[PDB]
């Protein structure tokens, strides 16, 4: 059911030139943005608070603001033990389930590869990562303070602040948006040939069916591009379908999504 | 090191002399260092709002640009693209057919 993403991005230019940002994401929505120019983490919802009061709040807001500091120089001080520019991320949180159920990860890359897991209560490298990391992050494991605030964080404050952003965020998270859909058509790189295009814009949540019809016949030639996100939380996707010059006729596009009611969009060729 | 893809769409169903939201969509890159300009008739669109970076499951970077723009039957609309994986920026122009 719902992922919660902390993602954070590093960049070291060099041996004094570097820069965090994060951005929180709890399913599509972001929950937060944190900028490297900022003391303190940004709201990007009303409820990005959660069921948490400001002193607790703070105080996580506080572990993390040490850890900025701290991962910074961490990593300035193995760089200059070995190449910039550095590039890392972090991508952690949780994966809640129905029945109050959940699973925490802490995944961190090195040069846009996975490399680093934090799991059960230790730091790994993941098969195939580069030698030299083994030793830093053997060192990394001997500091039991930091590793009981992970599996702290990734044990109990995860789920449990993700549940409370489940509860307050409810009338966001469970919002219907109603897609508007149009057709168009283009020229194809084979003569006497036409692609069709249904686009359908503006809906929310993401699952949608889309499929190019002949009355009751799904024409199973349709094509689903991307989810591709709008700026306003909705979500846009086209279906295209090639055809032939002249057999356009009748072709329709249909779309299913939650908000409509059961009465499905069919736009007509 | 990825090389940045770009899809541009509207908001809305496209209708000349009608008020719109223009999209750039700007995915699968790597550093995310990264300059997007959105483009009217090859001048660059003065008000354009981006969204925080972030990444997917994939780890590849991915950033929406996005204008307010009144299509109409003889602008065209592009989004230009600097990277590091590119030696060249690169150009795709909004399409309202596409
Ligand atoms: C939006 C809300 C959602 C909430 C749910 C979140 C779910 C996800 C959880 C994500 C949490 C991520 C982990 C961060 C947790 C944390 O607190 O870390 C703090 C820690 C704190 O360490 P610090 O250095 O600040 O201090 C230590 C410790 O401090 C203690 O006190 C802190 C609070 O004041 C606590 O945060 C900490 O837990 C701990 O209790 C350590 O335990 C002590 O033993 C140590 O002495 C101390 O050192 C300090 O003092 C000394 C001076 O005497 C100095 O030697 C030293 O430099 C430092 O000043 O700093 C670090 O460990 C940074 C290093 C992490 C790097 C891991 C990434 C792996 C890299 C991947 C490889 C890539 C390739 C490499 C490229 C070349
Ligand atoms: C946060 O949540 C995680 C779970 O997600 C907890 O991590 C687990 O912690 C326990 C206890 O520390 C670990 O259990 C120990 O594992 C050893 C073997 O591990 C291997 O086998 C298991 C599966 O078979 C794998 O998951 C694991 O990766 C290894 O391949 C056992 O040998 C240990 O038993 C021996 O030592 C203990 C001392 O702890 C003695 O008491 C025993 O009698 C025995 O001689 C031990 O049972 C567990 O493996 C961890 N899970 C994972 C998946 O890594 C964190 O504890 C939790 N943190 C907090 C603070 O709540
Ligand atoms: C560090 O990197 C930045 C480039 O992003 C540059 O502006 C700065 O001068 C660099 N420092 C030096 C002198 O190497
Ligand atoms: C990011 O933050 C650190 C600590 O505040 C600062 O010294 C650094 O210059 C910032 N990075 C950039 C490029 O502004």
């Amino acid at each position: 059911n719902y992922t919660f993403r902390c993602l954070q991005m590093s960049s070291f230019a060099n041996r004094s030139w570097s820069r965090t940002d994060s951005v929180v994401w709890l399913g599509d929505l972001q929950t937060h943005r944190w900028s490297n120019d900022s003391a303190t983490i940004s709201f990007t919802k009303p409820w990005s608070q959660g069921k948490l009061s400001n002193q607790q709040w703070e105080k996580l807001q506080h572990m993390f603001q040490v850890y900025r500091v701290s991962f910074t120089r961490d990593i300035q001080e193995l760089v200059k033990m070995m190449d910039y520019p550095i590039e890392i991320q972090l991508s952690a949180g949780c994966e809640m389930y129905p029945g109050n159920a959940s699973e925490s990860f802490l995944h961190v890359a090195f040069q846009g590869k996975y490399v680093v897991r934090f799991w059960g209560t230790s730091w790994q490298t993941v098969p195939g990562a580069p030698s030299w990391l083994d030793l830093p992050i053997k060192v990394l494991n001997a500091d039991q303070g930091t590793s009981a605030t992970v599996q702290m964080l990734l044990n109990d404050t995860c789920p449990l602040f993700v549940r409370g952003l489940l509860e307050a965020g409810k009338s966001d998270l469970e919002k219907q948006e109603k897609p508007v859909a149009w057709l168009s058509s283009v020229p194809s790189s084979a003569h006497g040939h036409r692609q069709l295009v249904c686009h359908v814009s503006g809906f929310y949540p993401k699952p949608v069916w889309v499929m190019w019809m002949r009355g009751d016949q799904e024409q199973q030639g349709t094509h689903r591009g991307d989810f591709l996100p709008n700026a306003d939380e909705t979500w846009y996707l086209q279906a295209t379908l090639d055809v032939e010059a002249g057999e356009e006729a009748g072709l329709a596009c249909r779309v299913k999504h939650s908000s409509l009611g059961g009465q499905d969009i069919i736009l007509y060729w | 090191q990825k090389t940045p893809q770009i899809q541009v769409y509207s908001r809305h169903p496209p209708e000349n002399g009608k008020p719109n939201i223009l999209n750039c969509y700007v995915t699968q890159f790597h550093p995310p260092h990264i300059e997007i300009q959105m483009l009217k008739n090859g001048k660059k669109i003065p008000k354009v709002e981006m969204s925080d970076m972030s990444f997917s499951k994939d780890w590849s970077f991915y950033i929406l640009a996005h204008t307010e723009f009144t299509p109409t039957e003889t602008d065209t609309y592009a989004c230009r693209v600097k990277h590091a994986s590119m030696a060249e920026p690169k150009t795709v122009y909004w399409d309202r057919d596409m």
